[PDB]
């Protein structure tokens, strides 16, 4: 259980930032409070 | 155990053993006392009782003693309500059998009528008259001499039973 | 043996950063009509010296601003900069902090991996516990 | 700790502990043969109160009479069998106990034991061997007036 | 999910141990009287 | 752990262009205590050795991370390296710690030449020999010369001087002109009596302590500062110095004899540093 | 390769809690206990001098500050209340374990101009009245500035402490020393806080003010309206308290052999 | 290069250091065996000390030892009065003041001692008491035991012995026969290693018609120091035995003060040749070893050989 | 009286406090206050409870 | 929060402590620990006293070495507000009728 559990982390989180990537590039600004991730700063990616 | 071809006394720590096969006991949490499961290896121990003859004065704490004495309830003693629903050829004892029969027959089980029975029986017998005294030599009681025999015919007929010294295999104490 | 030496400089530094607040601390008392004593005192340089740095992965903790304040960056002892043990309560570990980053998502793996080296975080450290850093000046 | 505690009364004048039976918390449980001759009668409280002056104005004697009324209820003695209980003096009936488990002998003879020397005054020794309210008292040593 | 309480522990003729205590993450009997699948078991069944 | 002024600023005093009549007048003077700071941390005590050991092997044994030693081992273990050669293996990462092959030389060099300086000076061993036949000679006796700031480097060292009008220890002292403060008074009597030859940190803005003087029907407010470096040279002193001293927190009681005033030795005591404060 | 990097860097992050060890016994556990005593008997001599002599210095300051508010001078109070604000220089040195050596630079002469280089600190800090100057619409005096800007600084910092405060605690609960260290520390802040915002309040009117002033009961009870209320702390023990039998811990007890 | 003991007083712009109450307590003589005295000495005391007669000959006991031992510190005896009349409680509180006094007239805190005699209890009864723990730094011992096995056991039987009295559950034959072998073993006094002291020890300390009232059950150890008290002590104590027939048994003292195997001597064989210079150089080799355990320049500059030793290894396995 | 946190904060946290992220003080903790409770609060003794306590 | 027989300090928080000598730029020599595997006997450039001397050099440059003398200082510099802060003082600030002053400024 643990460790299928403790990789769709990493795959989700990659698979969301990607998606966010996507979102940027559409010139979509995103602030930080609408995120599920919200201390996430999209300037870093 | 051995020592030089020659039977001796050891003490054996049989605390050790406990800890041994039981290691959760050593790791500590402070909420542990209450889990409700305390080995996961084996999850039906509740509780491990500790015979040893401590000569200080002052008892122990009521927490690591259980209450045997006085009136235990109001109403009724539980014990007769439930003697009602127990019957004479419920099984309890087990000795171990060093020559099983089969391959599966490991320890050989007995009843309230198979061990009353077999002291009244032994009991008749011989003969036995009320406070004439009848001794047993030690170590029997994991077979039917010490378990059974001995002491449900010092109840049957009335007798007294004696106890030697606690062992035999060494010379001194014999 | 460190913290032990801590708590004895931090006992030195304290009375003289007292005798610089003191007049702040007196200015105060008299509007508010409190107490001016050593219960006053004692639970002022708490709020000034100790603040516990928190899980970090929270997000909620490593946006709090209160110890960061000018008052506060003056009446504190050093005693943090003297054990590790102490600096690693009021801030975290070094490491923890900078992987704590990576894991609120405040920062690209590839970015916390860079200066997440061990040779950085010594320097980092002493400089640190030194008083000697950088300041933008204008921050953002 | 306050959701794990071993029960602990502030007065056992009904002997609480041998009715309400709690198991032993702890996991290693110490019994020997030996304990068969103990005998288990609640430790000694604070401020002994057979000693009080029943005075109406006296804070120990208010809380102890308060205390013994409701014991009183709970035993259903007071509104049931006694339903008019105005307490005034405070008695104290004692017996003369050995603390003795079961009835015994002698050895010299095989006669019952010879009838103990009346009690004269109440001591810390003599003190569960009294009548309070509720408590419990071995059959053996209520034999005697 | 922890799994320990009170209520392993035997209690005779009155409970006087702390109930907040009693079931810790695990369901208490009034927890499965409350809940049966099935439903109304018969009058012989007393 | 010292903060850096870091966007931090500092506001300057104003010396009021009204000229104060009560500081012209009523004589307020400006005296500063001079400290230098502790140049080694307190010598232990025995006891707390002992818990030292006690809190370092509970620490090691509840350690966040257990088995792993470090945090070096720890991601090695896992195969993954924290450091920038990418190196795997604690000791040989322990064995050149940057990668730099100059700070290998400089540690071999220091290795060979280096070695901890002793920390106790012979100024401070103390001998009753000469010290009682000097005092049993001249059947009076006052606490030796104090003039070395090398003495000793484990407490706060302070500073007293003697008037050679008084005959007496004091505090340097400076009166009080119309205009300025009292931060700027202390501030011009260290600089100006030491002539532009200290750095002189001072604590506070508001001054330390305060005496009365009925005889001068004047109020003396002592002030506490911090030595840094330079070279305190006491002939320039204008109240007159016959003698300096540096003094502990513990002998200001020794000079009380030969000091001005009794209220001025328990103040001078109250705002007194301590590295200790066992007494 | 990078993200099970990751992943091993967040494992050292996460802290496990973790039990009392297998190989304590009762003997050592309990001389432990005696050995903390004993320090703490040690510790009381020397934080008692160092409460009592800071309560000493406080009393001095105290009176030499009533002492220029006497002679007259009401500039001088001003400017002396007023909080120095410049930190104690590069030169103010931390005392070390041993003196300094007769002339030793760096290395002996051996420069590595690698080393010497200054960095950054993180994370890069920042203070509630950073907003108040470095943000739009400074003030062109700004540790000078006039009071509202504070009041809005005040009342925008208890709400989103508080709010923080709320987060944490949901998401983290903690207890015992630590934890109550934790709370301790909001809660002091929540006091200083509730304080500027009453001197505030106290200062724009007047009448409050002297209302305030004018008796005992209604400062106290308005204390206690606004949150500020003394900080209880227990004790000092230094011996062992004699415990009854009901106060074991919790868990099985230490193994004597 | 042996060195006497210099005989010294203490000058009163030094007497100022110590409050103007317990002025009156520090004595008229002293003495140093160096020549300097350093921020902390080895201070010895020894047993009571009637006039400074007694003083100077009581100092040649440990002359050869100290005159072995280099001590940069050099010593201090400080001498110990027998008893006062006037207030019952006297005794240990008068040697405490008197000691502290001396030290804050020498500008000392955190001292090491040295005992043969009387003035060990005085320097325990300073660690256990409150209030002055922090100026005795470490206490040794020579042969005078704090303890022994007896007052141990027999305080064990007198605790439980206290709670069974006052439970009732407990049979009358457990709590008789724990009287009876209460009373049949009874405490003696400490043995005593001084010839003065043993009328002090009989007389004031230990007599038997004080110390237990209701006799043999309840001992007011109140005029010495508890055992609770003792039994907190973990200040640095170290014990010196001679090879052969000792004092002291070390059983009693590793139990109470802690775990650590006592000092012994090779040399002597009892004790009285502890003070002969044949063992002197094995005494000093110890006491020596045990000085420089605690001070900072000798385990610092220890710690950093083992470190540069160490980072040594290094660079030698580098190539 | 009353305190911001409603309970007197255990000394250790305290001193932790005023010497920053440092505990070498109070480390051995006092054991936890005692629960009294009533046993003439407790209701009258019933048969059905004596039947079924044994379950 | 529960009772423990144990001594409690705070534990699983403080990951590992390795001691290390190191000596300040000054010769003098501290010990300081980490979490990673330290070298003994580190030695340390780049220190408080080394930036200090740092600072002085580059003082030499501009010659600001000198001083700064507040109190000679004459400037008539005066500006009365009616409400005004410190804010430098944050949880204690005052609303005092103030006097404006600039802050004292050393480029570098």
């Amino acid at each position: 259980q643990f460790r299928k559990l403790q990789d769709t982390f990493w795959s989700n989180r990659k698979v969301l930032v990607n998606r966010v990537k996507s979102m940027y590039n559409q010139g979509a600004r995103t602030s930080a409070k609408d995120m599920p991730i919200k201390t996430i700063n999209i300037k870093a990616f | 155990e051995v020592k030089q071809g020659v039977l001796v006394e050891r003490n054996m720590h049989f605390w050790d053993m406990i800890y041994n096969v039981i290691p959760e006991l050593g790791l500590s949490y402070p909420g542990q006392r209450f889990q409700w499961v305390h080995s996961q290896e084996f999850f039906f121990l509740k509780k491990v009782v500790i015979t040893d003859h401590n000569m200080n004065l002052l008892g122990v704490t009521p927490m690591r003693k259980m209450l045997v004495w006085g009136p235990f309830s109001y109403y009724e003693q539980r014990l007769r309500r439930l003697s009602a629903l127990l019957h004479p050829d419920d099984p309890i004892l087990a000795l171990e059998d060093p020559h099983p029969a089969l391959e599966d027959k490991l320890h050989i089980t007995y009843s309230h009528r198979n061990c009353i029975n077999a002291g009244f029986l032994f009991g008749n017998l011989m003969g036995l008259k009320a406070e004439s005294r009848f001794g047993v030599m030690p170590n029997h009681h994991v077979d039917p001499v010490g378990a059974i025999v001995a002491p449900y015919a010092a109840l049957t007929t009335g007798a007294v039973l004696v106890h030697i010294h606690s062992d035999m295999f060494t010379d001194d104490h014999a | 043996m460190n913290d032990i030496y801590a708590r004895r400089l931090a006992q030195a530094t304290m009375f003289h950063q007292l005798m610089r607040c003191h007049g702040t601390l007196w200015a105060a008392t008299q509007v508010t009509k409190e107490q001016m004593d050593y219960n006053f005192i004692r639970e002022e340089f708490m709020r000034v010296n100790g603040r516990r740095a928190m899980p970090l992965l929270l997000g909620a903790a490593a946006n709090e601003n209160l110890h960061q304040l000018h008052l506060s960056h003056l009446s504190e002892h050093c005693a943090w900069g003297e054990s590790a043990r102490a600096l690693a309560v009021q801030r975290q570990t070094p490491l923890s902090q900078r992987v704590a980053a990576l894991g609120r998502m405040a920062e690209t793996i590839h970015q916390v991996k860079t200066a997440s080296t061990v040779q950085n975080l010594f320097n980092e450290q002493i400089s640190c516990m030194e008083g000697i850093s950088s300041f933008e000046e204008e921050p953002l | 700790d306050t959701m794990f505690q071993y029960p602990v009364y502030e007065n056992e004048l009904d002997t609480p502990h041998l009715f309400n039976i709690t198991e032993p918390p702890d996991f290693f449980v110490y019994w020997n043969v030996s304990d068969f001759e103990r005998t288990s009668y609640p430790p000694l409280p604070e401020e002994d109160h057979r000693l009080l002056l029943p005075l109406s104005g006296s804070a120990p004697w208010k809380q102890h009479r308060k205390r013994s009324l409701k014991y009183l209820r709970k035993h259903e003695i007071l509104p049931n069998y006694l339903p008019h209980v105005r307490q005034d003096v405070n008695l104290s009936v004692v017996f003369p106990g050995v603390y003795a488990t079961r009835a015994r002998l002698c050895e010299e003879t095989g006669e019952p034991l010879p009838p103990p020397p009346p009690v004269s005054r109440m001591t810390h020794r003599n003190f569960w061997m009294t009548a309070h309210c509720g408590n419990y008292i071995e059959l053996a040593d209520l034999q005697h007036p | 999910v922890w799994l320990g309480g009170t209520a392993a522990n035997t209690s005779l003729g009155r409970d006087v141990m702390p109930s907040t205590g009693k079931y810790i993450n695990i369901v208490s009997p009034t927890d499965v009287a409350a809940n049966i699948s099935a439903g109304a078991m018969p009058p012989e069944a007393n | 752990g010292f903060h850096s002024q870091h966007r931090t600023p500092v506001l300057p005093q104003v010396p009021a262009a009204e000229v104060q009549q009560a500081a012209s007048e009523s004589k307020v003077r400006v005296a500063y205590l001079l400290h230098r700071q502790p140049v080694v941390k307190p010598t232990p005590h025995p006891l707390e050795m002992e818990m030292a050991f006690l809190l370092q092997r509970e620490h090691q044994r509840y350690s966040r991370h257990e088995s792993s030693e470090s945090a070096t081992h720890f991601m090695a273990q896992r195969g993954q390296s924290i450091d920038a050669l990418n190196r795997t293996d604690p000791r040989q990462i322990q064995s050149n710690f940057f990668g730099l092959e100059l700070y290998q030389d400089a540690m071999r060099v220091v290795l060979q030449r280096y070695k901890p300086e002793r920390r106790v000076t012979p100024r401070d061993l103390w001998d009753p020999a000469t010290y009682g036949s000097s005092n049993a000679n001249s059947n009076a006796s006052s606490p030796p010369t104090r003039h070395s700031l090398h003495r000793k480097l484990d407490d706060y060292l302070h500073l007293i001087v003697r008037d050679e009008a008084s005959g007496k220890w004091t505090v340097p002292q400076t009166e009080l002109r119309g205009r300025e403060t009292l931060r700027m008074a202390a501030e011009r009597a260290i600089a100006t009596d030491n002539g532009e030859g200290l750095d002189c940190y001072v604590w506070s803005n508001a001054p330390q302590a305060t005496v009365p003087n009925a005889n001068d029907g004047s109020w003396l407010f002592i002030y506490v500062a911090t030595y840094l470096s330079g070279r305190p040279k006491f002939s320039e002193f204008r109240p007159k110095t016959i003698d300096h001293a540096w003094v502990t927190r513990h002998e200001m009681m020794q000079y009380e004899e030969n000091f001005q005033s009794p209220e001025l030795v328990r103040v001078l005591l109250d705002i007194s540093a301590d590295s200790t404060f066992e007494s | 390769n990078e993200e099970k990097w990751a992943q091993a860097a967040m494992e050292y992050l996460h802290e496990k809690r973790h039990c009392n060890d297998s190989r304590k016994r009762q003997h050592d556990v309990d001389n432990e206990r005696r050995m903390a005593f004993a320090f703490d008997r040690y510790c009381s001599v020397n934080e008692k001098i160092f409460t009592e002599r800071l309560s000493r210095l406080s009393d001095r300051m105290t009176e030499a500050l009533e002492t220029i508010k006497q002679l007259g001078m009401d500039h001088a109070l001003e400017e002396a209340l007023m909080l120095s604000s410049e930190q104690p220089p590069l030169n103010f040195r931390r005392p070390t374990l041993t003196p300094p050596v007769a002339g030793y630079e760096p290395g002996f002469g051996l420069d590595v101009p690698q080393l010497r280089s200054r960095q950054a600190e993180y994370p890069p800090v920042g203070r509630p009245t950073d907003a108040m100057e470095f943000g739009e619409e400074k003030d062109p005096s700004f540790p000078l500035v006039e009071s509202f800007r504070v009041e809005d600084l005040t009342t925008q910092c208890l709400n989103e402490l508080e709010e923080r405060h709320g987060e944490i605690r949901e998401a983290a609960p903690t207890t015992g020393v630590e934890g109550e260290a934790w709370e301790a520390y909001v809660a002091l802040q929540k006091k200083a806080l509730a304080r500027q915002q009453l001197i505030f309040e106290l200062c724009n009117n007047g009448e409050l003010r002297e209302r305030y002033d004018s008796d005992v009961a209604f400062r106290q009870r308005v204390w206690e309206e606004r949150g500020m209320l003394p900080l209880e702390i227990e004790r000092e023990r230094l011996h062992e308290e004699p415990r009854h039998y009901a106060q074991e811990p919790a868990y099985h007890p230490f193994r004597k052999m | 290069q042996h060195a006497s003991f210099t005989p010294f007083s203490i000058q009163p712009w030094q007497a100022r250091c110590v409050g103007a109450s317990r002025r009156k307590l520090l004595p008229q003589m002293l003495m140093y065996h160096g020549a300097r005295l350093g921020p902390r000495p080895l201070i010895i005391l020894d047993h009571s000390t009637k006039g400074e007669a007694g003083v100077a000959e009581a100092a040649r006991k440990y002359e050869s030892i100290l005159s072995q031992l280099s001590w940069d510190y050099g010593a201090v005896y400080i001498p110990l009065h027998a008893q006062c009349t006037d207030s019952s409680k006297d005794l240990l509180e008068q040697s405490c003041q008197r000691i502290c006094a001396v030290m804050d007239a020498l500008d000392v805190r955190w001292t090491h001692f040295l005992t043969y005699s009387y003035g060990a209890l005085v320097a325990v009864r300073m660690a256990s008491s409150q209030e002055f723990p922090h100026r005795v730094g470490t206490l040794m011992s020579l042969d005078t035991p704090l303890v022994t096995r007896e007052f141990l056991r027999n305080m064990e039987q007198r605790e439980d012995i206290a709670k069974a009295e006052r439970d009732i559950n407990v049979p009358e034959d457990g709590l008789a026969f724990a009287k009876q072998a209460l009373l049949s073993s009874l405490e003696g006094p400490l043995p005593c290693p001084a010839a003065e002291d043993e009328s002090l020890y009989r007389d004031y300390l230990f007599d038997p018609n004080r110390i237990f009232g209701a006799g043999g059950l309840v001992r007011d150890e109140s005029r010495y120091v508890p055992l609770k008290s003792l039994l907190g002590v973990r200040h640095p104590v170290q014990l010196i035995v001679p090879s052969a027939n000792p004092l002291s048994d070390a059983a009693a003292h590793s139990e109470v003060f802690g775990h650590r195997r006592p000092a012994v001597v090779k040399c002597c064989q009892r004790h009285e040749d502890l003070f002969k210079e044949s063992a002197a150089k094995e005494v000093a080799g110890v006491l020596g070893a045990w000085m420089r355990r605690f001070e900072p320049d000798c385990f610092i500059s220890k710690r950093y050989e083992q470190a540069a030793n160490e980072m040594g290894q290094l660079m030698l396995s580098t190539a | 009286n009353r305190s911001l946190l409603g309970y007197p904060l255990r000394r250790a946290a305290a001193m932790e406090m005023l010497y920053g992220g440092i505990c070498i003080q109070h480390l051995a903790q006092p054991p936890f206050p005692l629960r009294k409770i009533q046993s003439e609060s407790l209701p009258p003794p019933s048969l059905q409870g004596e039947r079924d306590d044994l379950e | 929060g529960m009772f423990a027989e144990e001594l409690s300090i705070e534990r699983s928080r403080f990951p590992r402590f390795h001691s290390t000598f190191t000596i300040q730029t000054d010769g003098s020599l501290n010990e300081r620990e980490f979490e990673f595997a330290v070298p003994p006997i580190v030695t340390l450039f780049h220190d408080r006293l080394s930036a200090h001397r740092e600072r002085q050099l580059e003082l030499a440059k501009i010659g600001k070495l000198r001083k700064e003398r507040n109190w000679e200082t004459e400037q008539k510099g005066e500006e009365s507000v009616s409400m005004a802060c410190n804010a430098l003082a944050f949880p204690y600030c005052i609303p005092k009728n103030m006097l404006k002053r600039s802050r004292v400024v050393d480029p570098l």
